[PDB]
């Protein structure tokens, strides 16, 4: 019933995997990294990366990793998606015409089973004579490796240790072992198993069982030379090989946690590790030749190399050259100098690949062009914190502002030429009582600076205490100049307030223009919020003003601008407020849902509302009645991530597992129960997690009304730095571009032979439907890179519907003009 | 063994005629039957699926349901009761439905078209930004399997550090999740069902959060045509969710006997003494009664005349107090002696002998609907 | 009139014998 076309802005940004190998040739070395549905391989060259390909598959990238088995010239690729989709792929190129050909493929998933907490983990064992998945609770996958198995039929093995929290293959075993950290009742213990392809079966691994420490999170295999394996945990760094069992705590790593690792020395004998807060450490694995040439572990020591961008996965190059791939930040190449520096640093940065990294907020401003809006978003995390400013390049510019802490909302204030952001910033708890800084940020290295004189909870304060060493959170109101992008002032809340909502908006009769923040005071023993403000702020004259202060019952999770009063939710109720002339807020309409308020988008009178389980709720300020009313909903419980009104008429809402939804106003509703019930009209599995939904186009707006093809203009921001455009169509497009796509999956090569219809179909653990409303506008917009031979195939019998009497068959040439009116939408 | 349909499928399956009840999935039925025809298309159940629908009224009086649940019979057997030949029966909720049609047979015994409702089973809230790197850091070193170490929010405060960090990647903080996480929300239930009436949590309460919520549904103290509404739900966290909202509606008191009479509220408790609102008194003949203090109480009828003699507050004279409607006793009137007396007239009602519930309003001149909380 | 009959769970008084022991099956 809603016709919605869905096209890519900014593919995504975030790595979430690499590895090295020799993938193109056997010679020149190779550097493959994911950035979710994206595989970009490179050559590694002595100056930086020389980019070779890039494609993209129809699936998140879950496993990734390199192996060359017996009687091949270069290594072989294989990839398993977030939907189980496996495949073996091969670079092949001929003169300049590069090629990623899929070796063998399939799916692998088991209909009935329990998707593991530690997800999907691959392994290959290093002889290549198999490959293991760990993809549900209590069994463990075999593929076997045989030049017969093109489509990779595989065996699972009971696996007694249901919590297994990472596995890897072990070098040097006569017969494929694995070892893996598992938890049962007694804590967390390290165990190996053989596996027998004959058998099909588990047999007794080398060295039986053995207890880990508390927080064991990470196996490493260790390369021929030593054997056996590293488990690495929060405080202590292990290695184990059946008579030896060394463990050490070195007082460098004691403050963070490891979450990365990869092997420097082929041998093994040196490992790159990172942790949770940007460190890069060294871990050196001492030997002994011990004559024959049995080589048996010493010790183990770590060095702190320096600081980095906050790593999901490193990977040695070679020279001294590693390439940080992030998630929260930008990626980067960094030098190893066996020389400190003057700040004590052994690492240098060399390059910088921009990382879009979780987009959280965002808007569009025109800010100086007054034709050409612009994108302005919230960034990162922690130190990766920052501004991103995106634009058409007049390709995408892209141009950063880094924050060094964390940002939460952005709302723009064209009155006073400058942004509004909501900020928090880690401190640590001082033995003073105070609290102390971890490094210098952008609320604390403002040129103005406040903090809201504590009023109305500073009579009512519970008495409780934090200890030494405690991180806590400082929330700010940052002001932002839209030109230059320094922080003009910094407004820090009260200890313990948390900011929610923002918005820089018109009350009333009162012409000023004001920044509007809702907070929540925040307790650990206090479950749900019952203390809040609503703030309104005044920024004049370089100086930011607490204008009112109202408290409310609790938390204040959105607030919209409704017609000229300010429409804030807190918990379930949905509260509307008036702006008196005497400039305080005056409460005038409740309304008390069966749903906590937390997404609000609105469109005049209608109010859009939804909860964090895909409850969608319609609500219309009556005016002569002076309160709201219910229109209609929908509550099927699903996770929700954040919603937009489409129209009067539409709703857009992306929920979980990837997924985007569209419900709608019924029409042909005569009974009052189908009025007041919305029909889901449209289902898509997106591949991304969308944060926010922002109505604006990236585009020159276009003054006369040029005949758009489309209606309306919705971009969303996504974890992985993705940035979407949603528009809608009419009927006969919708249906023909639907044609189109079925189309093109019959002459498009799919990497990995993976199904188009099976990638977009909506997809939660438990239900599988395929994709209704929405045009695959990426798929599309791929018409204009195939050959004219190609076109002419997919032309081929092809009728349209314009007038519904001149349905001829489609020239390549009617349909090229046709995708090129597409892309001028981004 | 188990019949279980699949889930949104229509099935045709019979109501017994005799039963009004709500019945919650999991919990059992006894039935006592009497009827031929009764018996008769029970024995035949017993052959096939064995299982038959228990409607959940919104009238009983004329028979109004929208919604019910299935009832597996796993127990039958025919014996004797006061020289009466009756067979005894026991079934097992099963599947939840949405009532379709009510044809009724040549029979007393009605058919009933319904389809059935899934329980809706969602992964980790986190799960869904994929489980990368910190999801090693996910799983945690056990429990602390310690009442006193786990009651530690030094506990749950790290719980929900380690089980949400990945909260920073969304809109919305670590805190907020765990108002939509089901342990959270179950041991949130736990300490206040606790708070009611001290019991082992351990062997009492299933561990599973779906068994946990439809448990907790069929012990809460509330009318069963409010506990429609919990059976509506198919998220064990939003039943799981409603259900404290439930619990927080409750600010009254109840007679726990028959359970028909608000007694007082709990604005109207106060405290006497620095003993607290609530304190064990003793009877000169060994009777241990735990008293709460509230200052107004009503639907209650004295019995005798006052009486000082021995008295737990000096100055006041106790009256004996009862239900209206079953005459269960509830606790005492206290008046004052004398006129610089603080409240004058007070009441001790004895806890056993109360129960918390939802303030009624009876009163159909402010009737303004109970919204329940998802 | 005097009611010498009490039970001595709640200090009930009752005039006739018979009336208590009504009284005190109520309380268990
Ligand atoms: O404040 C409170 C609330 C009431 C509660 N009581 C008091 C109480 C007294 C008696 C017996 C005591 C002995 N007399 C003999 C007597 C006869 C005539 C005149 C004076 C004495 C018979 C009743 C039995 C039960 C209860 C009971 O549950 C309590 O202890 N304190
Ligand atoms: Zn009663
Ligand atoms: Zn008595």
């Amino acid at each position: 019933m809603s016709y919605n076309y869905v096209v890519t802005a900014q593919k995504p940004t975030a790595v979430n995997g690499c590895v090295t190998g020799h993938f193109t040739s056997a010679e020149d070395l190779n550097l493959l990294i994911a950035k979710n549905t994206r595989l970009e391989i490179y050559v590694v060259t002595a100056e930086g990366l020389r980019p070779v390909k890039e494609v993209g598959m129809y699936g998140k990238i879950a496993v990734m990793e390199l192996f060359r088995p017996k009687g091949e010239s270069k290594d072989l690729l294989f990839i398993l998606t977030a939907k189980y989709n496996a495949c073996i792929l091969e670079y092949k190129q001929s003169g300049e015409s590069i090629d990623i050909i899929t070796r063998a493929h399939g799916n692998v998933q088991d209909r009935i089973g329990r998707p593991s907490e530690t997800g999907i983990i691959g392994i290959i064992d290093p002889e290549c004579r198999m490959i293991g998945l760990r993809l549900y609770d209590g069994l463990f996958k075999v593929i076997p490796l045989d030049r017969d198995n093109k489509e990779l039929k595989a065996f699972n093995i009971r696996l007694e240790e249901l919590h297994v929290i990472d596995v890897k293959f072990l070098y040097g075993c006569q017969a494929p072992t694995i070892c893996f950290v598992y938890q049962d009742p007694q804590g967390r213990h390290v165990k190996t198993y053989e596996v027998s392809l004959r058998e099909k079966e588990f047999n007794k691994g080398p060295w039986k069982q053995e207890n880990v420490e508390a927080e064991a999170s990470m196996v490493i295999a260790v390369p021929e030379p030593f054997g056996g394996a590293i488990i690495i945990g929060q405080e202590s760094i292990t290695y184990h090989n059946g008579d030896k069992y060394l463990a050490i705590a070195p007082p460098i790593i004691k403050q963070s946690t490891i979450v990365c690792h990869n092997r420097v020395d082929p041998n093994g004998s040196r490992y790159l590790l990172g942790d949770m807060e940007g460190r890069l450490f060294m871990l050196l694995l001492e030997k002994e030749e011990q004559m024959d040439g049995t080589v048996t572990l010493k010790d183990l020591r770590v060095e702190l190399l320096g600081e980095t961008s906050i790593a999901e996965c490193l990977t040695y190059l070679d020279n001294g050259v590693v390439f940080v791939g992030s998630r929260l930040g930008d990626s980067q190449l960094v030098k190893l100098n066996v020389d400190s520096n003057e700040q004590g640093s052994y690492v240098v940065a060399m390059e910088t690949f921009t990382n879009l990294g979780p987009i959280v907020d965002m808007c569009v401003v025109d800010l100086e062009r007054q034709g050409q809006g612009q994108l302005v978003t919230c960034s990162g995390a922690f130190k990766e914190g920052s501004l991103r400013i995106i634009r058409n390049g007049i390709k995408l510019h892209i141009r950063t502002v880094p924050l060094y802490e964390s940002p939460r909302k952005i709302c723009y204030q064209e009155v006073s030429q400058c942004f509004g952001v909501l900020s928090s910033r880690i401190e640590v708890q001082d033995t003073s009582g105070g609290t102390t800084a971890l490094r210098p940020s952008a609320s604390t290295q403002a040129l103005s600076s406040s903090v809201s004189s504590s009023k109305l909870f500073s009579s009512s304060t519970a008495p409780h205490e934090t200890s030494f060493g405690e991180e806590v959170e400082v929330h700010n109101l940052l002001i932002i100049d839209q030109h230059t992008f320094e922080v003009l002032h910094a407004h820090q809340f009260l200890q313990n307030e948390y900011a929610l909502s923002l918005v820089s908006c018109k009350l009333g009769k009162d012409p000023n223009t004001y920044f509007i923040v809702g907070t929540a005071m925040v307790y650990p023993e206090e479950a749900e919020p019952k203390q809040g403000r609503i703030v309104v702020f005044q920024y004049s004259d370089g100086k930011l003003q607490t204008v009112a202060e109202k408290e409310v019952k609790g938390a204040v999770y959105s607030m919209v601008e409704f017609n000229g009063k300010l429409l804030a939710s807190i918990n379930s109720t949905v509260r509307l407020y008036e702006w008196t002339t005497e400039k305080e807020l005056r409460t005038e309409c409740n309304h008390y849902n069966n749903i906590m308020a937390l997404y609000l988008k609105t469109k005049g009178d209608f109010i859009l509302v939804g909860d964090l389980m895909r409850s969608v709720l319609l609500l219309a300020y009556k005016p002569m009645e002076g309160n709201f009313e219910e229109i209609a909903r929908d509550f099927n419980p699903n996770w929700m991530s954040a919603v937009e009104i489409l129209d009067d008429d539409n709703f857009l809402g992306a929920e979980n597992a990837f997924n985007l939804f569209v419900c709608q106003k019924d029409s042909a509703a005569t009974t009052d129960e189908e009025r007041q019930h919305l029909q889901e009209v449209g289902l898509f599995h997106l591949g991304e997690f969308v944060n926010v939904f922002c109505h604006g186009s990236l585009v020159m707006q276009n003054l006369g009304e040029t005949s758009t093809p489309t209606q309306g203009s919705v971009l969303f921001g996504t974890v992985n730095g993705m940035i979407g455009l949603v528009t809608s169509l009419s009927e006969s497009w919708y249906n023909l571009l639907l044609d189109m796509q079925n189309r093109l999956n019959k002459v498009i090569k799919s990497v990995g032979k993976i199904e188009h219809s099976f990638w977009r179909s909506f997809h939660t653990e438990r239900k599988t439907e395929p994709a209704t409303g929405f045009i695959d506008g990426d798929l599309i917009e791929s018409f204009l890179d195939i050959s004219r031979p190609k076109m002419q195939e997919v032309v081929a019998n092809l009728q349209y519907d314009d007038g519904s009497g001149m349905k001829r068959e489609a020239t390549a040439d009617d349909l090229i003009k046709v995708v090129e009116e597409l892309t001028r939408i981004h | 063994g188990r019949t279980l349909h699949d889930d949104d499928s229509c099935q045709v399956i019979p109501v017994l005629p005799q039963v009004m009840m709500i019945l919650i999935p999991g919990q059992t039925l006894p039935l006592q039957l009497f009827h031929p025809q009764e018996v008769s298309m029970v024995r035949n159940l017993i052959q096939k699926d064995r299982t038959f629908a228990v409607l959940a009224y919104s009238n009983v009086q004329e028979r109004e349901a929208q919604f019910g649940t299935t009832a597996e019979i796993y127990a039958y057997r025919e014996e004797q009761d006061f020289g009466i030949e009756i067979v005894k029966v026991k079934a097992i909720g099963r599947q939840r439905f949405k009532v379709l049609e009510l044809r009724t047979q040549s029979d007393g015994i009605q058919q009933a078209k319904v389809q059935i409702l899934p329980e809706c089973v969602l992964p980790s809230t986190m799960s869904a930004v994929q489980l990368e790197s910190l999801n090693k850091c996910q799983i945690f070193p056990s429990k602390p399997v310690s009442r006193e170490d786990q009651c530690s929010y030094k506990w749950w405060q790290k719980y929900q550090k380690r089980k949400f960090h990945c909260a920073n990647l969304t809109s919305w903080p670590r805190w907020l999740y765990s108002l939509y996480d089901a342990e959270t929300l179950m041991d949130r239930i736990k300490k206040q069902l606790r708070e009611w009436d001290e019991n082992l949590k351990d062997d009492s309460l299933p561990s599973n959060p779906i068994d946990f919520s439809y448990r907790v549904a069929a012990c809460l103290p509330i009318d069963d045509v409010l506990r429609i509404q919990l059976l509506k739900i198919g998220s064990a966290i939003q039943r799981l969710r409603c259900e404290l909202d439930i619990m927080n509606k409750c600010t009254s008191l109840c007679c726990k006997q028959c359970q028909e009479t608000e007694i007082t509220t709990k604005n109207e408790i106060f405290s006497l003494s620095l003993c607290g609102p609530m304190a064990a008194y003793v009877n000169p003949h060994g009777y241990v009664h735990e008293t709460l203090t509230v200052y107004k109480a009503c639907n209650l009828n004295l019995i005798g005349r006052p009486s000082t003699e021995h008295s737990w507050f000096p100055g006041y004279a106790w009256t004996v107090a009862q239900c209206k409607i079953c005459a269960s006793h509830i606790g005492w009137k206290f008046t004052a002696t004398k006129k610089d007396m603080s409240p004058q007239k007070f009441w001790g009602l004895t806890r056993s002998a109360l129960l918390p519930t939802i303030p009624d309003t009876e009163d159909e001149i402010s009737p303004d609907k109970v919204i329940l909380c998802l | 009139s005097e009611r010498p009959f009490h039970c001595n769970q709640c200090g009930a008084s009752f005039t006739q014998k018979g009336n208590l022991l009504r009284h005190i099956k109520l309380h268990s």
